[PDB]
């Protein structure tokens, strides 16, 4: 109970994005959650002289009837960069990767005890709309730590430290890791020690208030190997075959410093026909062997930067399979990886499971291009959407040889 | 009067002040004007004479509109809208009629004098200052500020309409089953109550209203059915667009034909077919808005089909929240697609008509998706709830499609309808090479400077051509080298290339587009019977490739 200033800092306004229709099923979900909320006195109904605006949706809960509400802070939480990233940054620990359990606990129940500055608080209004626009909507501003803003865990950051402090020294070997309104716990313990370690976790967060497919929930990190980009091994090559291998082997080439494809190209010398039979040389049956190698391990000299965005591209495969990478140079992939089982369904699943791992690996989410219709996404990804964050990301169009290279 | 209802206290924006505009002089006989409705709005409360000390000040005007005989005070607030704070948008989207709900009676009451029944923050009143100068401006003028919200102030539709809604929240929790749609300064009110507890009901609204500043009209002056809205014309059992009359001329200008074209589309929401490509077509490029643009053929048989379609009236219904929502679609042809929504068979709630993205290549199966997607959202919108589809596509051939597509795509629940034109793909390529089929190694370079260039090719089977083109660019290169091997090639053939923008546009299967490059390559892939693609990286000096790569740089 002592609000902490906060500041967009000269230069940069409120957030004023647009509300998004919404199915009946949701808007009654939300009123009924936002009547409650208000009587709590966690939100408040706001005038028309608040010009600021925030989405909301309606996605279901880890449960599967219960309803929660999910705003989209993605704007908010890129003009208050300065706040939770420079001024209150949390350190990521780079042992959380290495784990060979990490669970998610939800623990964003406990931002609803503390206080928002109330200078600051007009910047997280939110709009419930109504269908057909027949009554003019529903307008709040949050009196606490709202969820989905990176300010909340930045400003519960000394708390959740109390919290956790004899857990902590109780159990030196167990990483923690707090990202937006999620927990993040880590050990080498064996899995029903682990579950043993999480409940009692579970219970000193009960103390303090918080009753805390794609699998967001128990991860095994030390064991995300690489998706390798693989170079058939046939009995007979034909020409189109070989044309084939060299093309992916010269894309990864462009990545994996020491890949040669020269005694490829000599099988590939004249005009022949797509179907010819081709016998592999021991000269180049030498260079395939030798590129096999390369491909199975880390890419030398790509190295994270911590001041450049994370790009996430995927590739739709086919027969419920999904393709993906995660670099910050163009193609200097840091990750590779796949995702198997409706399109939209599988799409947000991959994505949810990939700014996971990127959370753990990390501690941020990807920007993530979709090979999807921007309307299109944006009319479903909420009718399976269950993580509480929400990445950043665009549409592109699929270039149909990357699809094949990944394969 | 002036409700008694709570102010929503507003600010300038940050770092600026009030407006301090100097008064121009005036005429005598505006300024009497002036005084004489200025001293009736202060003996009603509208405004109060202010001293000396208030430093702000905004220009003030008098006009009788026209060669009547009533003057009207015309406050000219652009400086001080620049320097008021922003405000949230009043409303987020319009009712749409084929959305509301069926009712046993709505009547309609107006607000009168809205705005000056509605007060202003006390804290910012001073900003709103004004002076009626004196004659010849020789003495201090009359100062006065307002003590309600303005006309022309940026913050009067929003603070009128939060406060018309926060006047009517206590009515509404009384009478959770009465609807009430607030539209600027009038009021729609619908319940399924008997005429007798209605008329009730509503003389009990205006008692409410009246409790709280707005005055109303009586039974006696409410409006009677149907009921113009936003260009709509509502009855109590269907509701449909405005009378629309389609201009009859002999010479079309293109100030006529944009009107023509909004009416078109306006009349699009209830009228079945109504068609406009051909009429935009005839306003592509620049031209005087009084220039005379003669009638293409096509032109006028759309307008002609137009007019069939406008000559009897027909209507739409009203929404039953208890049924279900169906759309149905139908190709109407050249990438001008048509639909209609009902509930119960063939009484349409609304219709409309979707038309492929210009410039783009494209396929029968990615419009219908587009028009799916557009109607699905509208949905959404209008009922709250994804309709289900009825399209003139079979199964199979969306499986086949989608699974295939390297995007991801999903459509609703849909049953397939046969309404000829169906929607099909009119080529498929092969997924592995051709056995038996002559292999083409194409390739196209252009030099960026002459901007000439070359498009050939080079065959297992050792034929080679190599044409030369004139004002190209590398992509159009690449593409006539793909029309050649087709062109010169038999019904099966295998093509290899190190154009990934020609792979791309190629596999997508598409049926139509607005290049004529495009456009011949498709017409020759619907001959043939077996095609196979393949791609090979550029100047690798790969077998075939390097060997067609020199007849064409050279
Ligand atoms: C009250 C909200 N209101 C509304 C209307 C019509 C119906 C559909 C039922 O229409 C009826 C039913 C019975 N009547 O006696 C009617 C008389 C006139 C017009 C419509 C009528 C239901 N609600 C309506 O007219 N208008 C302008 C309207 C509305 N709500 C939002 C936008 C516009
Ligand atoms: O779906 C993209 C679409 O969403 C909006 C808000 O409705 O922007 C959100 O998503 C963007 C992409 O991740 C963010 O950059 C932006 O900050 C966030 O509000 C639209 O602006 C955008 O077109």
């Amino acid at each position: 109970i002592e609000t902490v200033p906060v500041k967009l800092k000269p230069g940069m306004d409120g957030p004023k994005v647009k509300q998004w229709p919404l199915t009946e099923e949701k808007i009654k979900a939300l009123v009924e959650i936002c009547t409650e909320m208000e009587k709590e006195g966690k939100i408040s109904k706001i005038g028309p002289e608040n010009p600021y605006n925030t989405p909301v949706f309606a996605i279901k809960k880890k449960d599967s009837t219960k309803w929660r509400k999910l705003v989209d802070f993605r704007e908010l939480n890129k003009r208050t960069q300065d706040f939770w990233e420079v001024q209150l940054g949390i350190p990521h620990p780079a042992g959380l990767k290495k784990k060979k359990s990490v669970t998610v606990l939800d623990v964003g129940d406990a931002y609803f005890s503390v206080p928002l500055d109330e200078d600051f608080r007009k910047y997280t209004a939110f709009t419930i709309p109504s269908i057909n626009n027949e009554t003019p909507g529903i307008r709040y501003q949050y009196n606490v730590l709202p969820q989905g803003w990176k300010g909340s865990p930045a400003i519960f950051q000394s708390s959740m430290t109390k919290i956790l402090e004899p857990f902590r020294k109780q159990n030196p070997d167990i990483v923690i890791y707090q990202y937006m309104d999620d927990l993040y716990v880590g050990s080498d313990l064996e899995i029903g020690q682990h579950r043993t370690k999480i409940e009692e976790l579970r219970q000193h967060l009960l103390r303090w208030g918080l009753t805390t497919l794609w699998m967001g929930y128990e991860l095994h990190p030390d064991k995300w190997t690489v998706q390798p980009i693989v170079l058939p091994e046939k009995d007979s090559w034909t020409v189109n075959d070989i044309q084939k291998l060299v093309g992916k082997l010269n894309w990864a080439s462009q990545i994996y410093p020491g890949i040669k494809v020269r005694q490829l190209c000599k099988l590939l010398r004249g005009t022949k026909a797509l179907t010819e039979v081709i016998p592999l040389t021991e000269e180049a049956e030498l260079e395939l062997a030798e590129n096999r190698e390369i491909l199975k391990e880390p890419v030398h000299g790509v190295y994270y930067d911590p001041s450049k965005d994370l790009i996430a591209e995927i590739q739709k495969q086919g027969q419920g399979q999904w393709t993906y990478q995660i670099y910050q140079e163009p193609f200097k992939n840091l990750k590779t990886g796949k995702y198997a089982r409706n399109d939209v369904k599988q799409l947000t699943e991959a994505v949810q499971k990939i700014t996971t791992e990127s959370i753990v690996i990390w501690g941020k989410t990807p920007k993530f291009k979709l090979p999807i219709q921007k309307e299109t996404w944006e009319t479903w990804w909420t009718e399976y959407w269950q993580a509480t964050w929400i990445p950043e990301w665009e549409f592109v169009n699929t270039p149909p040889l990357v699809k094949l290279w990944y394969q | 009067p002036i409700s008694p209802i709570e102010t929503v206290p507003v600010k300038l924006k940050p770092g600026m002040d009030g407006p301090k505009v100097k008064q121009w002089p005036l005429t005598e006989e505006k300024i009497k004007a002036l005084v004489e409705i200025c001293t009736e709005m202060e003996k009603e409360g509208k405004i109060s004479k202010i001293g000396p000390e208030n430093p702000y000040n905004t220009p003030v005007f008098a006009i009788k509109k026209k060669d009547s005989t009533k003057w009207r005070k015309l406050v000219d607030f652009r400086e001080l809208n620049k320097r008021t704070q922003d405000f949230w948008e009043v409303q987020l989207g319009i009712p749409h009629p084929a959305g509301l709900k069926k009712k046993k009676s709505v009547t309609v009451l107006d607000v009168g004098d809205a705005y000056f029944s509605v007060p202003l923050d006390e804290d910012f009143r001073k900003y709103t200052a004004f002076t009626i100068p004196s004659i010849n401006n020789e003495t201090p003028g009359i100062r006065y500020q307002y003590n309600v919200l303005p006309q022309g102030w940026k913050g009067s539709p929003a603070i009128f309409q939060s406060s018309m809604t926060k006047i009517l929240e206590p009515f509404r929790k009384q009478n959770p089953d009465i609807v009430i749609y607030q539209y600027m300064d009038d009021l729609y009110v619908g319940s399924d109550l008997e005429i007798g507890q209605h008329r009730t009901k509503i003389e009990e609204l205006r008692q409410h209203l009246l409790r709280w500043g707005l005055t109303t009209p009586d039974k006696k002056h409410q409006k009677e059915p149907p009921f113009l809205w936003m260009g709509y014309e509502l009855h109590p059992d269907k509701w449909t667009v405005q009378p629309i009359v389609l201009p009859e001329k002999d010479s079309w200008t293109v100030n006529d034909i944009q009107k023509l074209v909004g009416k078109l589309n306006w009349a699009s929401q209830i009228y079945p077919g109504i068609k406009v490509r051909q009429l935009c077509k005839l306003l592509r490029g620049t031209k005087a808005l009084t220039e005379v643009i003669p009638l293409t053929e096509e032109a006028e048989l759309e307008l002609a089909e137009n007019r069939e379609i406008l000559k009897e009236p027909v209507h739409g219904v009203y929404y039953d929240p208890s049924k279900d929502l169906i759309a149905e679609i139908q190709k109407q042809g050249q990438g001008q697609w048509t639909y209609q929504i009902y509930q119960e068979p063939f009484k349409n709630l609304k219709t409309g008509k979707y038309a492929r993205m210009r410039g783009a290549h494209t396929n029968d199966v990615k419009q219908l998706t587009e028009a799916v997607q557009k109607i699905t959202t509208e949905s959404i919108v209008i009922w709250g709830k994804t309709p289900k589809f009825k399209l003139p596509i079979q199964k199979e051939t969306w499986e086949t499609w989608w699974t295939e597509y390297w995007q991801a795509t999903w459509i609703p629940e849909w049953e397939f309808v046969n309404t000829p034109p169906l929607v099909k793909l009119w080529y498929q390529l092969e997924k592995e090479p051709i056995v038996g089929a002559e292999t083409f190694y194409v390739d196209g370079a252009a030099n960026r400077e002459t901007k000439l260039g070359k498009a050939g090719y080079v065959t297992n089977r050792g034929r080679q051509k190599v044409v030369t083109l004139t004002d190209t660019t590398n992509q159009k290169t690449e593409l006539q080298a793909i029309y050649l091997a087709l062109q010169d090639s038999g019904l099966e053939v295998n093509i290899v290339t190190d154009s990934q923008y020609a792979l791309g546009i190629i596999q997508a299967q598409p049926d139509q587009s607005e290049s004529e490059l495009v456009n011949q390559i498709i017409e020759q892939l619907i001959k043939k019977e077996k095609v196979y693609l393949a791609w090979v990286p550029a100047h690798k000096g790969i077998g075939g490739n390097e060997q067609v790569d020199k007849l064409v740089s050279a």
